[PDB]
């Protein structure tokens, strides 16, 4: 269930194991899931409902929800906020042509005899 | 008049063929070498060969000036509807003298040929060769400022 | 201050400045460009004037300044090109 | 029967152009040298190995 | 391709060496004289090409450039045997060593200039100025003095070309920074000399830079270049496809030869 | 190479024990449909005797030749029958099985397609009495192909296209027969090399 | 391959689709 990314899956309370030490183990593979799932909402959802958030992460309380997202540093509101997109073929590249220059050097190079 | 046709806005042509209303209809001499005429085509008539010839002439700056152009702006300068600058730019594509793109679902005409990216190459190598002829410069400067130092 | 990093303007502020409106500017430039007082070309998709540079500016001294520490960054940058080459062989086209 | 190459909105109830042509000499150019190249390679391989 | 101009000139190996030759044995040297003399050759619809030399011989004051001594009678009469030994030689200028001008530069020129409006004034320093051609031309013409940056060459004739054999990217890049940090001693001086108020105060050297500049070069740097880039990768990327193919093209034939060795010494015993 | 050698009628007959003659006209047009396009049939298949004897003979000249100039895939589903009833019963058509049909299906289609930049695939769902199913689940193996290039959003029927032909699409296919061919370099390295 | 031929075919050839219209 780890692998797939099946959240929901994961949360269970019952077997011969969760009787015995279980219990110290939850609280780690739970931050290992919220970490995973504010990395997603914040690609997938460049605005979303509060209320949805709160669901999601899959704490009772809003409170604990509320730290969470001021610890991130993100603005909120009834909304939360997020914003992102990138740029290349601008920023360096091997086909921006400075550093493929010193690229071609050594092809070149290994092609004569040098060798590099 | 001819001079007029480099510069060519247009409002002042009309005010000069109506001015000139005496010159223009004039195959006639006030005093004959050899020439003649007699006004056979009509003097008249010769206004309407320049009217258009100048309006197309206009448009043959404006492919030079500018690289877009609004058909309203356009319609503006050339003193024409709209609808009768299309009509006169369309005869005058199929002329091929200049090149153009008509669009007509927005209003915009185009001068523009489409890039081939060989054509930027072209470009990119003229700045390189602009600097080696400063080197040239930069050389003969230093020949120069030698003399004045020193005569010597 | 630095290199052209365009040379797109519009129409607005130079009308502004000017105290003639935005209808004048376009017959004006159309003007200058005639003389060739103005070199480029006219944009009309935005209502910009690119330009492009021919102007004397006679006496810079300040501008010469500048203009021998920049000389100087370029120096460096084709001498690292070629210790890299010098590194590697030698180049014969054949 | 392509003697137009343009395309057609119906649903603008407008004529758009499509007539718009690529490069056909470095693509034509690439695609010949490799197929031929391949006939060559298969001959050789049989008559090198001694079982053709 | 090769630099050409309107008019050019050519000048011989075999000139040139002549006057390395002349520096050293007429000993006059250690005085540091001007080593001066008069060139010859062949001349037709444009083209300056500097079959011959001769020396003349000067004396200059040592401490004055107003007083020198220079024989017109010795040009007449050695130009005199060199047209009854070949016609081909006509005057075509005179040559000075340099590294700097002078006022008699000027001095020299109006008696060349007389028998023939072009005079080629050649400044030839043997000790290196440059490591690419230390031999510069100028046609110099007085308003005042004008210097053209006419382009030198060598070319040669046949028998010339076996004498030098017998006696006997990288570089560009090399030369490349080379004139970089020749124009950035002049701004460093220019910067200097108006500091101290002195002569520069010329127009056209502030105006030929800020040009320059506007440009920018794009074999280094990214900030004027971008936006053209964008092309400029989908060109190359086409290049070296048709270099992959091609490898593979060489390295068949290379499968083809060693078969063949193979075969040979295998069944000959295997020696190599 | 086979279709350099079909359009050939110079040789009308034969011997008759190398193959023979009713074959052999019906064996034409078939190879026809499916190896060439439009341009092709308007040009060659006007051949004037051979149209006489398909008509003396089961439909070709007749369905198929009218759906292919019609460029539906309205009425075209009553010639699926076909692929059952000749490749069936043949020795030598059997062994093709799915790739001819399929081919066949796909080319109709595409010349639709190609017909509206801007197609309803709701209209064509209907009429053309078809699943909606099947024409999508069907289209979606052919965009993932590359043989289409149809741009579709499934839960609205509206489709778009884009460009077929492109100087990035010419790149990727002279790259992917490069790559066959180096497999081989390899093998002729396996043998030699000793 | 074969297969697929008959189940195209019944699935195109027998309509329940156009007798539904």
């Amino acid at each position: 269930y780890l692998m797939e990314g099946s959240y929901n899956k994961v949360f269970l309370a019952k077997g011969n194991i969760p009787a015995e030490s279980y219990t110290f183990f939850i609280d780690i593979l739970l931050d290992t899931i919220r970490d995973e799932i504010a990395g997603c909402i914040e690609k997938a959802y460049e605005k979303i409902l509060f209320t949805e958030a709160t669901r999601i992460l899959f704490f009772n309380t809003p409170k604990k929800m509320t730290d969470y997202a001021k610890k991130r540093g993100w603005v909120l509101g009834p909304n939360n906020y997020y914003s992102f997109a990138s740029q290349q073929q601008k920023p360096e590249d091997t086909t921006i042509p400075s550093t493929e220059l010193a690229k071609q050097v050594i092809e070149y190079a290994r092609q004569l005899e040098m060798i590099v | 008049l001819l001079k007029l046709f480099t510069t060519m806005e247009l409002m002042r042509w009309s005010t000069l063929v109506e001015d000139y209303g005496m010159e223009l209809r004039k195959g006639s001499l006030e005093s004959p070498a050899t020439d003649v005429f007699g006004s056979t085509e009509e003097g008249e008539k010769r206004w309407k060969d320049l009217k258009n010839r100048v309006v197309e002439h206009n448009i043959r700056i404006m492919a030079k000036y500018y690289t877009r152009i609004t058909m309203k702006r356009m319609a503006q300068l050339l003193d024409l509807s709209v609808d009768e600058s299309e009509a006169f730019l369309s005869n005058l594509v199929v002329n091929k003298t200049i090149f153009a793109k008509v669009d007509r679902l927005a209003g915009i005409i185009n001068f523009q040929r489409p890039k081939d990216p060989n054509n930027l190459l072209n470009d990119w190598s003229q700045k390189l060769n602009s600097l080696m002829s400063l080197v040239n410069k930069t050389t003969h400067l230093i020949a120069k400022e030698e003399m004045i130092h020193n005569l010597q | 201050t630095r290199p052209a990093n365009h040379r797109q303007l519009t129409f607005e502020e130079i009308a502004k400045s000017a105290k003639i409106t935005v209808n004048e500017v376009e017959l004006l430039v159309m003007k200058a460009l005639s003389v060739g007082l103005v070199k480029g070309s006219i944009d009309e998709v935005d209502k910009r004037v690119h330009m492009t540079w021919v102007q004397p500016r006679v006496l810079d001294l300040q501008q010469i300044k500048g203009m021998k520490d920049r000389l100087e960054f370029w120096c460096t940058d084709v001498k690292s090109m070629e210790m890299l080459v010098e590194h590697q062989a030698h180049d014969i086209l054949t | 029967d392509k003697k137009f190459h343009g395309i057609l909105d119906q649903g603008e109830g407008v004529l758009i152009i499509f007539d718009e042509p690529p490069v056909d000499k470095t693509y034509e150019a690439a695609l010949e040298t490799i197929q031929n190249m391949s006939k060559v390679v298969d001959s050789l391989y049989n008559k090198a190995k001694k079982l053709t | 391709m090769p630099e050409l101009a309107v008019q050019k000139v050519v000048v011989h190996p075999l000139v040139l060496l002549s006057v390395v030759d002349h520096f050293n044995r007429i000993g006059k040297v250690g005085n540091q004289k001007r080593v001066v003399g008069v060139l010859l050759g062949s001349w037709q619809k444009k083209v300056l090409d500097v079959s011959n030399s001769f020396a003349v011989p000067f004396d200059e004051d040592d401490k004055d450039d107003s007083v020198w001594f220079l024989d017109h009678d010795y040009l007449e009469n050695m130009y005199g045997m060199f047209k009854k030994v070949n016609a081909r030689e006509r005057i075509v200028g005179w040559y000075h060593t340099g590294p700097k001008l002078h006022k008699n530069d000027i001095a020299i020129n109006e008696l060349m200039k007389r028998y023939c409006p072009n005079s080629v004034l050649v400044i030839i320093d043997v000790k290196p100025k440059d490591l690419g051609l230390p031999t510069e031309a100028y046609i110099s013409v007085e308003e005042s003095k004008t210097f053209e940056h006419v382009t030198s060459e060598i070319g040669a004739e046949e028998a010339e070309e076996v004498g030098v054999e017998h006696l006997l990217r990288i570089t560009n890049q090399v030369h490349g920074l080379k004139g970089l940090n020749s124009k950035l001693l002049d701004i460093r001086s220019y910067l200097e000399k108006v500091a101290t108020g002195k002569l520069p105060i010329n127009h056209q050297i502030i105006y030929q830079l800020q040009d320059v500049f506007n440009l920018l070069p794009d074999v280094s740097l990214q900030e004027f270049v971008k936006a053209f880039y964008l092309k400029t990768n989908d060109q190359m990327v086409v290049v070296y496809l048709a270099s992959l193919i091609r490898s593979v093209v060489a390295l068949h034939n290379l499968i083809n030869n060693k078969i063949a060795n193979r075969d040979a010494e295998k069944k000959e015993g295997q020696e190599k | 190479q086979a279709a350099e050698l079909f359009l050939d009628t110079v040789s009308t007959f034969t011997s008759y024990e190398l193959m023979d003659y009713k074959t052999f006209v019906t064996y034409t047009v078939y190879v026809s449909m499916i190896a060439l396009e439009r341009p092709d049939l308007r040009e060659k298949v006007i051949k004037g005797a051979e149209i006489l004897e398909v008509l003396h003979s089961l439909p070709a000249v007749r369905q198929y030749l009218f759906s292919l100039y019609e460029c539906r895939y309205s009425v075209f589903f009553q010639s699926l029958a076909v692929v059952e009833q000749e490749m069936k019963k043949d020795w030598l058509f059997a062994p093709h099985y799915r790739y001819y049909v399929r081919e066949m299906r796909i080319h109709a289609y595409s010349q639709l397609l190609e017909s509206y930049r801007s197609l309803t695939l709701g209209y064509m769902a209907e009429a053309f009495g078809v699943g909606v199913e099947f024409i999508d689940q069907e289209l979606s193996r052919f965009i993932a192909a590359g043989r289409l290039h149809c741009k579709i959003d499934k839960v609205n029927e509206i489709v778009e296209t884009n460009r077929p032909d492109s100087k990035n699409w010419q790149y990727q296919e002279t790259i992917k027969k490069g790559d066959l061919l180096l497999n081989r370099v390899q093998k002729l390295s396996r043998v030699i090399n000793m | 391959d074969d297969f697929s031929n008959q189940l195209r075919a019944e699935l195109e050839k027998h309509g329940y689709k156009m007798e539904t219209s």
